[PDB]
C-alpha cells in the first residue's frame, strides 16, 4: 500500500542498497506503479533518474537550418501547429497550403512525416532563411 | 511581317518571350528557382511573312505582335537577342491566345 514498502522491497532486492531502493521508489511515484522504467548504463559515477514527459521520439530535424536558439543547437516553438503525414512530402503542392495556413495564422509549423524530399525541403529551408518563417521538419 | 530588334522570322515561325516565372505564392511563400518548370505563357513579339502552302499570295499568321499566347509544352527554339532569351515556334504550334 505505501511507497515505503516499495522502497523497502527495492532495497532488499538490491543487496541492501538504500539509494537504489529510493531511486526506484521515486521513479514509481513519478511515473506510476505500472509505468515504463528502463535501465541503461551511465557515464557518470552516480546513479541518475531522468523522466521523459509528454511525447518524445528519437528523430531529429533533417536539415540543421531551422535552429533558432543556438544555446544547445535546438529549435523551440511555443503554441505551434503540427502537420502529420503518413507518406513522404515531396511535391510543392503537397506542402504550400500548410505553409500558407501557418503564415496566415502567424504560428510555427512542425512537419512530422516519413521524410521530406528535395523540392519541399528546399522550399522549407528557403522560406526559413529568407522570410524568417518559423518551421521545422 | 512585323519585325523585332534587328530580327525577322522567316515563313510562319513566330518569335515570343516567355512571361516571368512565379517567385512567391499568394500568401508570401516563395518558390525555389529550380522548381516551377518553364512558363507556357508568352507574348508575341515577332511574326513572319507567312506560309506558302496555298498557291498565289501569302497567308499571314493568325497572331499579331502584342498578343498573349499559351505555348505548347515542347517545340520551341532558343534565340539570343541582346543577351536576352526568346523562343521561336511555328504558327500552328501555338495552343491559343488570351483574348482581352
Amino acid at each position: 500500500t505505501t511507497p515505503e514498502e516499495i522502497a523497502q522491497v527495492a532495497t532488499i532486492s538490491a543487496n541492501g542498497d538504500k539509494e537504489i531502493g529510493n531511486i526506484i521508489s521515486d521513479a514509481m511515484k513519478k511515473v506510476g506503479r505500472k509505468g515504463v522504467i528502463t535501465v541503461k548504463d551511465g557515464k557518470t559515477l552516480n546513479d541518475e533518474l531522468e523522466i521523459i514527459e509528454g511525447m518524445k521520439f528519437d528523430r531529429g530535424y533533417i536539415s540543421p537550418y531551422f535552429i533558432n536558439t543556438s544555446k544547445g543547437q535546438k529549435c523551440e516553438f511555443q503554441d505551434a501547429y503540427v502537420l502529420l503525414s503518413e507518406k513522404k512530402i515531396s511535391s510543392i503542392q503537397s506542402i504550400v497550403p500548410a505553409l500558407e495556413i501557418a503564415n496566415a495564422h502567424r504560428k510555427p509549423l512542425v512537419i512530422i512525416a516519413e521524410d521530406v524530399d528535395g523540392e519541399a525541403l528546399s522550399t522549407l529551408v528557403l522560406n526559413r532563411l529568407k522570410v524568417g518563417l518559423q518551421v521545422v521538419a | 511581317g512585323q519585325a523585332f530588334r534587328k530580327f525577322l522570322p522567316l515563313f510562319d515561325r513566330v518569335l515570343v518571350e516567355r512571361s516571368a516565372a512565379e517567385t512567391v505564392t499568394k500568401g508570401g511563400i516563395m518558390l525555389p528557382e529550380k522548381s516551377q518548370g518553364k512558363v507556357l505563357q508568352a507574348t508575341v513579339v515577332a511574326v513572319g511573312s507567312g506560309s506558302k502552302g496555298k498557291g498565289g499570295e501569302i497567308q499571314p499568321v493568325s497572331v499579331k505582335v502584342g498578343d498573349k499566347v499559351l505555348l505548347p509544352e515542347y517545340g520551341g527554339t532558343k534565340v539570343v537577342l541582346d543577351d536576352k532569351d526568346y523562343f521561336l515556334f511555328r504558327d500552328g504550334d501555338i495552343l491559343g491566345k488570351y483574348v482581352d
